[PDB]
């Protein structure tokens, strides 16, 4: 591998916020398109890991996340999904995290989120960001394809269930998810959708999601989904809580949210869940990183072709 | 609050 | 203001109260100083006093009213509480409300009712309703309190219609604001409310539409489409733009071309808007003029149809869903040659969103099932 | 008859269908004059691309970039006045990005004209732009005044001054804003008499423009006018105006004054500063708008740092300081935080005596502030109070409070104290440190946040650098070797982590017998992250070791690490073998 010396050169670069090129991405996404299709719907993940949630393009905060819980080879990772949308630097976030896959192929693990879709990606940030950062819908095209290959869920130590969204009435056995075909854009209905579009709540039973789609599910749903499946804990993101992490359903499910307060202009601390050697959980609550050249680019901004 | 697809 | 001390020696007190109700209570974001309830109650009675009694607005209160309003209203506006840049979306959020509204609500309300009185003689008032009065009133539309502008909208809209003299100055004045706006301050949070006014103003234009206003549409209104935050005020703009084309159809070529030059790349919600008002224009288009832009339009139009962004592609192709627009197309054959290739390479497979996939099919069907049975 | 290929063939782009096809033609206009005749360019090309391109503005932004570089590609100095027509048209375009460039292009090319060519071409160019039909023209000309002035005739100097006078008074606030901006720029093109004669009224007229968006732009330029050598000549010409701007009902002016308050000071002179700016500064710090006080506080040190002779200590003591002790306890979270950024530098100025009495009950107060960023700005500048105030008095008041912060909730705060430990525990802790602060300095290695472990690790190479070496072996290394047992791999990686940064300051003997026996004991750890960071760790601490005690001690460990589970252990133990040259 004389290509692997260029790869940590790519990574070295884009760790300073500067992005990768048109072709650099196309082949980065291709080399990650293939190192991914090997993984399964549920992806059995080795024990010591840090589990992260939604980062939504908040690059300089994703950096704050690494300053909080180690750098990317030296500390194992696992993301929920939702890298690309509400923030400013989506292109630089999803391109950093993917690079850190195809290089350190076991030192990180990236799951698919509701936002790793064509339709959401262009009804929120990403697509228009690619459009002003490249001039063509090509880097967007590549990233949306690599999105399809991202695994729908993960299984740490056969015990802690890591998925982006939540539970579905079209799943039962963990094996049901394994039987799905995820090599496609996320649909509006169906197990896949629910898997990465739904939330728990204080309601009991399945309920209707206030989100477009998915389902709400009470502490009864996950409890029984736990006690017959594997069952230490369900871990998810996708739904912000101001503590950064939130513990619900008689501690049957934690929600980990990993993007703090800016265009998540709400006011939340973000958090990560560290699963150690024996597999106990600690939670690190970080605030957003201090910024610079602050809110003023001195108002000399470029147009939008106009 | 920013819109419920979702603060 | 008491409407109790006979008829005369009553005008003597009203003027006393709107000097009384003019030593304004400079702090409402720091604690309390009540027994400034007097002020409130009193300018409340003054608001009652002028909307119930005949012949009360006599010559010597105009000055005293305008003084009262100006002393009360013409602040330096504060540093907008929400930090801003290019990063944050203009769906401007933390909507910091004016602290001292419980007095202002009335000051506005009164002065508006004053302006509205059946015996508000404007030939008397003009003397005291300065350009400089208008000017101040104007840099107030920059308030971030949505209530505040709502008042100014109607307030100025009255001052406009009431004073023919002011009208020239008013227009030129709210032009400069826009010029400040579009050519590099990109900030002002009242373009909406101002457009609403101008909406009515345009609608009240005349016999052979006067030159100044044609400029106003080309030099000012269309360029508004090119600012970052078109969303916040698009519908109102869209109105003003179509308004001209109702009155004078000969303006269609320049206003359609303008749009196509201001056509957005690298920002899609606007591209949708640009289509959304583009169709709004076609519904009012005169067949005569359709030709002049028929080509340059459907050239750009065809790029949208293909353009990967489904929201754009849908809205673009949904032209073929409305009878009049469709009439003009299939009243031509020059129309369906620029739109031949872009609905062929992006036709068979592609466009992941299968909605614009049957739409592009129904588009080609309604185009091939026209007079010219043409193939390639 | 020619064999090579350079001149002009390459492009299918001069006649265009798309946008980038045309754009790439003007981007590659850089080689169409050198490609074909530095003689015909003037003859045909320029009277062609005058204003013939008038479709899209993005083309015109590029063309302006070109007409700037065309300095020599048309003959040079003698033949530039043919560039003016395309750029004059380019200066009058609607969109500001185009015209803002066009001016900068025209600005650059004025210098390489001729005193007698400025008079006959460049200047009447300005005359029409400033004589513009509308504002886009006029806003542009405002720039082109300063360059062509000093070189032309004193009669045309008298013309230009009149034109610039006409723009400061322009019917529209847009131009005035522009004219107002380049006022300093222009007044700096000296004629002291005309600075007094004609600029001063311009200043005082704009300073009190009905638009607060113009007034503030006049203060910004005042600093120039008031820097152009009046004196008992400032109090009458350029003071009431400035003294007025301090009180301006617009905060946006009140702001501008403070954001420049030390500049004015440095321009206005110490004589006036004592009697006039002091009470203005005094007032600015007590402004209603917190954004002014903020910008006004961010300026206390620097204002104080250049005042006067004997008054310097007195003024700061008798009238500046009472404002600070009010500001440190201020409602706003950006004043305190700003004042913090500077207040520590106010110490050497007041000296040793007054600091202990008056500045101490302010660094302490500010240290334990509610806001995290306030203390972060105090802790950054502690060096300045440590250099000139006795270390014995440093430990009696601040130390107890510094130590409490060494365990603050915010890691950014913490890292600040750790950035500071060498100095604090070096200029003080002979034997004192390794008994009063040791178990505090070490506990950062067991922190839950990484960056602290990185700050705590980097801390040791310095904590053995300026400190001992046998004591490193006696305290630092004993507790660092201990750490290897921690069940969390994160934490037991800090064993290897400290090892490779505690090798460059501890040398062979300490490493070979004490550190290394743990490293090639750690290569058999269950978690691969410890295993590849042993191979990683062995590479770093390789050159430290003796050739023999790494050829048979640090070779069979690294070769067995190329032989199992991972792809990273099978790589760091590979590229460890390379650098160490062991294959
Ligand atoms: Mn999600
Ligand atoms: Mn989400």
């Amino acid at each position: 591998k004389v290509f692997t010396k260029e790869l940590d050169q790519w990574i070295e670069q884009l760790n300073e916020c500067k992005q990768l090129s048109e072709s650099q991405v196309k082949s980065l996404c291709e080399k990650a398109k293939e190192i991914l299709t090997k993984e399964s719907n549920v992806q059995e993940v080795r024990c010591p890991v840090t589990v992260c949630g939604d980062v939504h393009g908040q690059f300089h905060d994703l950096m704050e996340l690494f300053r909080i819980g180690g750098k990317s080879p030296d500390t194992n990772y696992l993301f929920m999904g939702d890298y690309v949308n509400r923030g400013y630097y989506s292109v630089e976030t999803v391109t950093l995290l993917v690079a850190l896959k195809v290089r350190y192929r076991e030192r990180i693990t990236i799951l698919r989120g509701n936002h790793e879709s064509r339709q959401i990606t262009q009804v929120y940030g990403f697509y228009d960001e690619c459009l002003r950062k490249y001039g063509n819908a090509n880097v967007w095209k590549y990233f949306t394809d690599l999105f399809d290959y991202l695994p729908l869920t993960a299984l740490v130590d056969g015990q802690i269930f890591c998925l982006h969204g939540g539970l579905s009435p079209s799943i039962d056995t963990l094996d049901h998810i394994r039987a799905l075909d995820r090599l496609q854009e996320v649909p509006h209905e169906g197990p896949m959708c629910d898997l990465l579009w739904s939330d728990p709540d204080d309601r009991g039973g399945w309920g209707i999601s206030p989100r477009g789609a998915g389902y709400t599910f009470g502490q009864d749903i996950s409890e029984t989904f736990n006690h017959a499946n594997g069952l230490t804990l369900v871990s998810r993101a996708h739904q912000l809580v101001m503590e950064g992490y939130n513990w619900c359903h008689d501690r049957n499910v934690v929600t980990i949210f990993s993007a703090p307060n800016y265009c998540y202009r709400c006011g939340n601390q973000a958090a990560i869940m560290e699963l150690d050697d024996t597999l106990k959980y600690s939670f690190l609550q970080f605030d957003p990183a201090p910024r610079r050249g602050e809110p003023h680019v001195t108002r000399r901004t470029p147009d939008y072709f106009l | 609050x920013l819109x419920r697809x979702x603060x | 203001r008491d409407v109790p001390p006979a008829d005369q020696e009553k005008l003597f007190i009203q003027k006393l109260r709107q000097c009384c109700v003019l030593f304004d209570f400079v702090s409402d974001p720091l604690s309390d100083l009540k027994w400034k309830e007097v002020k409130r109650a009193a300018l409340s009675e003054m608001v009652e006093y002028i909307t119930h009694n005949r012949n009360v607005i006599t010559e010597p209160i105009y000055p005293e009213v305008v003084h009262m309003f100006a002393v009360n209203m013409f602040r330096t506006l504060p540093p907008s509480s929400n930090p801003t840049g290019a990063e944050f979306d203009p769906e401007e959020d933390e909507p910091t409300l004016e602290a001292a509204w419980p007095h202002l609500q009335l000051v506005y309300e009164f002065f508006l009712r004053f302006l509205e009185s059946p015996d508000f003689q404007p030939n008397i008032a003009k003397k005291y309703i300065d350009q400089k009065f208008v000017l101040q009133l104007l840099e107030l539309f920059d308030s971030e309190d949505p209530r505040e502008r709502d008042f100014l909208k109607t307030t100025l809209h009255r001052i406009y219609g009431k004073f023919l003299g002011l009208r020239a100055y008013i227009r030129k004045q709210i032009n400069n604001i826009f010029y400040r706006f579009i050519y590099e301050t990109e900030h002002h949070n009242g373009i909406a409310e101002l457009l609403e006014i101008l909406g009515s103003i345009i609608n009240g234009f005349a016999l052979p539409l006067k030159e100044e206003h044609k400029i106003f549409l080309l030099k000012v209104l269309l360029p508004l489409h090119k600012v970052k935050s078109l969303s916040v005020y698009h519908p109102q703009l869209a109105y003003c733009v179509v308004q001209f084309l109702e009155k004078d159809s000969t303006l269609t070529e320049p206003v359609v071309m303008a749009l196509l030059k201001y056509w957005p790349k690298t920002h899609s919600p606007k591209e949708v808007m640009f289509l959304n008002e583009l169709e709004e224009i076609l519904d009012v288009i005169e067949p005569s003029e359709f030709v002049k832009i028929m080509e340059p339009l459907f050239r750009q139009l065809a790029k949208c149809v293909s353009s990967p962004h489904f929201q754009v592609a849908e809205r673009a192709l949904y032209y073929w869903n409305n009878e009049y627009i469709m009439s003009l197309i299939s009243d031509n054959a020059a129309k369906i040659l620029p739109i031949m290739f872009p609905s062929l390479y992006r036709n068979s497979k592609t466009h992941w969103n299968k909605t614009i996939h049957g739409l592009i099919y129904n588009a080609l069907k309604l185009f091939m099932e026209m007079n010219q049975k043409l193939f390639d | 008859d020619d064999s090579l290929y350079p001149i002009a063939v390459l492009i299918d782009e001069l006649r265009n269908e798309d946008v980038q096809l045309r754009l790439n033609s003007i981007k590659k206009l850089s080689t169409i004059a050198l490609a074909l005749g530095v003689e015909r360019t003037r003859s045909e090309l320029l009277p062609f691309l005058t204003d013939t391109i008038y479709d899209e503005d993005e083309v015109l932004l590029a063309l302006a970039e070109q007409l700037g570089t065309f300095t020599t590609l048309v003959g040079g100095p003698e033949y530039v006045h043919c560039l003016l027509p395309p750029l004059e048209s380019l200066a009058t375009v609607e969109e500001t990005v185009v015209r803002d460039k066009a001016v900068e292009s025209l600005r650059a090319i004025s210098h390489e004209h001729s005193p007698s060519d400025l008079e006959a071409h460049f200047v009447p160019l300005v005359k029409r732009l400033a004589g513009g039909d509308w504002f886009t023209s006029r806003t542009s000309a405002c720039g082109l005044f300063s360059v062509c002035y000093p070189r032309v005739s004193s009669a045309v100097k008298a013309e230009l001054r009149q034109y610039f006078r006409n723009l400061c008074s322009d019917d529209t606030p847009m131009v005035r804003r522009a004219a107002a901006s380049k006022l300093g720029e222009f007044a700096k093109v000296l004629e002291l008499d005309n600075v007094k004669s004609e600029i001063i009224p311009m200043f005082s007229n704009l300073a009190s423009d009905e638009q607060d968006s113009v007034r503030l732009l006049a203060v910004e330029a005042c600093v120039n006018i008031a820097q152009l050598l009046p004196q008992e000549d400032l109090e009458a010409l350029v003071m009431p105006t400035l003294r007025q701007a301090a009180e301006d009902k617009s905060w946006r002016v009140r702001y501008m004054v403070a954001d420049k308050f030390t500049e004015l000071q440095k321009a206005v002179g110490p004589e006036i500063t004592k009697t006039d700016l002091v009470p203005a500064f005094q007032n600015l710090m007590k402004d209603c708008e917190a954004e002014v006080r903020a910008a006004a506080s961010h300026k206390v040190k620097e204002f104080c740092e250049n005042l006067s002779a004997d008054c310097r200590e007195n003024v700061i003591m008798t009238q500046i300081l009472p404002c600070i002790k009010e500001l440190v306890s201020d409602a706003n979270q950006h004043v305190k935080s700003a004042l913090a950024s500077v207040i520590m530098g106010l110490s050497p100025i007041l000296g040793k005596d007054n600091t202990i009495e008056h500045l101490l009950p302010l660094f302490l107060a500010q240290l334990k502030d509610e806001c995290p960023e306030v203390r972060l700005n105090i802790i950054s500048n502690l060096d300045c109070v440590n250099e000139v105030i006795g270390i014995r008095q440093l430990s009696q008041s601040l130390l107890p409070a510094i130590v409490e912060l060494a365990e603050d909730a915010k890691w950014r705060v913490r890292l600040a104290i750790i950035e500071y430990m060498p100095l604090l525990a070096g200029q003080l802790g002979v034997e004192f440190f390794d008994e009063k602060l040791n178990s505090l300095c070490m506990a950062w290695l067991v922190d839950h946040v990484y960056a602290i472990r990185e700050a705590a690790t980097s801390n040791l190479k310095k904590l053995v650098e300026k400190f001992g070496k046998e004591w490193a072996h006696a305290t630092i290394i004993p507790k660092v070797l201990a750490m290897s047992g921690d069940p969390n791999y994160l934490h037991r990686m800090t064993t290897l982590f400290c090892i490779n940064v505690l090798s460059e300051v501890c040398g062979q003997d300490i490493t070979t017998k004490h550190m290394l026996p743990t490293v090639l004991r750690m290569a058999g750890d269950p978690v691969a992250n410890v295993r590849f960071n042993v191979a990683k760790s062995l590479q770093k601490i390789g050159p430290i070791l003796d050739n023999s005690t790494l050829q048979s001690e640090v070779k069979p460990i690294l070769e067995k690490l190329t032989q199992d589970q991972d792809v990273d252990v099978k790589y760091f133990a590979q590229e460890a073998l390379t650098v160490l040259s062991l294959a």
